[PDB]
């Protein structure tokens, strides 16, 4: 379904739910082992073969030393993954518990995430981040609309695409529990959280709109842009992680090179980086700003230069 | 090989345990049974060799009733550390996984022993710079050992004779001044009584510090700049009033007003004495 989709976007959603109920009950000893897509601060996330239904997945494991009740309590929570069904959401197959880790059984995305993908780009390109930024608009519309749910986590690494030029959010907050144990556990060395939250203070997606022009910003420049680039560095066109954070707190926001980009496209990130989060722009002005306007408009080949960055054939 | 260096094929690796902030625990035998952690370092230069070495000259001659041994290491087939494996659980299980319930008399000995272990670790002048729950083990229910001590060498990776040091694992038990990661080193006699200030937290609470915070990054900086500590109300209504200073004095966010181990130990004594 009842959403704003376009026809292929509907058949490729109904395909979706078609392979999902061929999936019965997750288990460990029905998965093959194919090849591993990456690893963060808090989990490993391997390609697998569910042999029951013949279908790829993307299986990512976490390993938490957490109470029976809470991890009961976070399969419970991530089984609302199965109705977070839309074009720019990372499809889900099922959420189990075995031998000591939280399985997490995903859509296989073959185009990796944003951030492989930027490391083989160098840069990318504007248009191709207009429609990034509309997919990720769309992405935490649906996410608070339909779920009330809030990213908490939008950073290129999570941004996923494939080779039919999707691009769908992932690792986002449907589960409280499981941020809470995770936030426990590990440390990242980079952080895209915005200022506001870092200091206790919470204004819904308001937090989720920074992390994204953030993630704009160093997509365009084709590097984490805290702190900003140091003049000579600029013109080629090792901080812990405590001084990045007292860098988002205390210091202007990062923004786009003056001259390199379109006026639209620096306008957009700098009302995305606004560090007071109720002048920073949400998801419905976002929605009809200038830049989003004219790339919703631009006929762009995303899938054609995905494959083309990745080496893939298109 | 070298001295207290475990030769390739001595150690049969068995079960996978699991990894925490700088290796990856497996499950050996070695004249008994080992924890053999391999160290996420796995390229390390003869600079950062010879400096290992030489940390593991110091390591392997602490020996306590309250020290995990340590047992030797290995550089093939990769590098690691070979120590005494613990039955049961460590005091992070005990607490906040299996919840174990202790009698508030059996709480304080924990903190006392562990005080025990941190006082002899100083004596002979190491900073632990890992304190947790994780690293305190109850061996066979009854005696605390105290692991994964030292090792500064190995907890970041080397850029010849420099090292960079970033946060990994868990940061719940990191002083204020070890988030920072800005004075000379942030690593002190001080910042392991924070952490031990931390442990004793988690005694007097059973909680975790920071339950009501999801936002990792919102700790980093707040308990990094400080404007956030642990919330001294969660403690146990049983908890003595001699422990609950002792507990803030360890937990103080400038360094240089934390009292030391001598001064800790004495204290906790005192109290196990002055209790029902
Ligand atoms: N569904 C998927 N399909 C294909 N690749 C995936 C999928 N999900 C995750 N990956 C890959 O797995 C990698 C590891 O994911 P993850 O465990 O979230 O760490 P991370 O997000 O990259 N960094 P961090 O969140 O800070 O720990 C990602 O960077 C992707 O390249
Ligand atoms: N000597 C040991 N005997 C038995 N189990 C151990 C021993 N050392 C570590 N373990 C276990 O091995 C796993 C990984 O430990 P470890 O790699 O030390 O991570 P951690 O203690 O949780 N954090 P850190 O020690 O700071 O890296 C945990 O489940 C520990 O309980
Ligand atoms: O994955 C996560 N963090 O990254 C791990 C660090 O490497 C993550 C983090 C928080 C969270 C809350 N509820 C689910 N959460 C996650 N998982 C997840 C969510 C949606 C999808 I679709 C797929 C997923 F795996
Ligand atoms: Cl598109
Ligand atoms: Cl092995
Ligand atoms: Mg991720
Ligand atoms: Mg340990």
């Amino acid at each position: 379904e009842e959403l704003e989709l376009d026809e292929q976007q509907r058949k490729r959603l109904e395909a979706f739910l078609t392979q999902k109920q061929k999936v019965g009950e997750l288990k460990d000893d029905d998965f093959e082992k194919i090849s591993e897509l990456g690893a963060g601060n808090g989990g490993v996330v391997f390609k697998v073969s569910h042999k029951p239904s013949g279908l790829v997945m993307a299986r990512k494991l976490i390993h938490l030393e957490i109470k029976p009740a809470i991890r009961n309590q976070i399969i419970r929570e991530l089984q609302v993954l199965h109705e977070c069904n839309s074009p720019y959401i990372v499809g889900f197959y099922g959420a189990f518990y075995s031998d000591g880790e939280i399985s997490i059984c995903m859509e296989h995305m073959d185009g990796g995430s944003l951030d492989q993908v930027l490391k083989k780009a160098g840069r990318i390109p504007e248009q191709i981040l207009g429609k990034v930024s509309i997919a990720v608009i769309k992405g935490l519309t649906y996410l608070r609309e339909k779920h009330k749910i809030m990213h908490r986590d939008v950073k290129p690494s999570n941004i996923l695409v494939n080779s039919r030029g999707e691009i769908k959010l992932c690792d986002f907050g449907v589960s409280g529990q499981l941020i809470d144990a995770m936030a426990n556990a590990f440390v990242g060395t980079r952080s895209y959280m915005s200022p506001e939250r870092l200091q206790g203070t919470h204004y819904s997606v308001q937090s989720d709109i920074w992390s994204m022009g953030l993630s704009l910003v160093e997509m365009a420049v084709g590097r984490y842009p805290i702190p900003p680039p140091d003049a000579k560095e600029l013109e080629l066109m090792p901080m812990a992680i405590f001084e990045l954070l007292d860098y988002i707190v205390n210091e202007p926001p990062p923004k786009l090179p003056s001259g390199v980009f379109s006026l639209e496209f620096q306008d957009f990130v700098n009302k995305c980086l606004i560090k007071n989060p109720a002048e920073r722009a949400d998801l419905k002005q976002l929605m009809v700003h200038a830049f989003i306007k004219r790339s919703d408009a631009e006929e762009v080949d995303f899938a054609g230069w995905l494959c083309s960055t990745i080496g893939l054939n298109q | 090989s070298d001295d207290w260096e475990i030769p390739d094929g001595q150690i049969t690796v068995g079960q996978r345990i699991g990894s925490g902030s700088f290796g990856t625990v497996y499950k050996g035998k070695w004249h008994g049974d080992v924890a053999v952690k391999m160290l996420n370092v796995t390229a390390p230069t003869p600079q950062q060799l010879q400096a290992f070495k030489n940390e593991v000259g110091v390591l392997r001659k602490t020996r306590h009733v309250n020290i995990l041994l340590f047992m030797g290491y290995s550089t093939k087939p990769q590098l690691a550390i070979v120590t005494q494996w613990c039955e049961g659980s460590s005091l992070y299980h005990h607490l906040h996984i299996i919840e174990t319930k202790f009698e508030m008399i059996k709480l304080i000995d924990i903190a006392r022993q562990t005080a025990q272990g941190m006082d002899y670790l100083h004596a002979k002048s190491i900073i632990h710079r890992d304190l947790k729950s994780n690293n305190i083990f109850l061996h066979e229910d009854l005696t605390v050992k105290i692991g994964d001590f030292g090792l500064a060498t190995v907890k970041s990776r080397w850029s010849g004779s420099h090292q960079f040091e970033q946060l990994s694992g868990s940061i719940l038990w990191m002083a204020p001044e070890v988030i920072r990661m800005q004075d000379k080193n942030p690593y002190s006699f001080q910042s392991d009584v924070y952490a031990f200030g931390i442990v004793l937290y988690e005694l007097m609470t059973g909680q975790l510090p920071y339950s009501n915070i999801n936002n990792r990054d919102q700790i980093i900086f707040m308990v990094g700049r400080g404007y956030l500590s642990p919330d001294l109300s969660k403690v146990r209504s049983n908890c003595p009033k001699a422990m609950k200073r002792l507990m803030a004095e360890c937990l103080k966010k400038k360094r240089d007003e934390r009292p030391l181990f001598p001064q800790i130990l004495a204290s906790i004594e005192l109290l196990a004495r002055s209790l029902p």
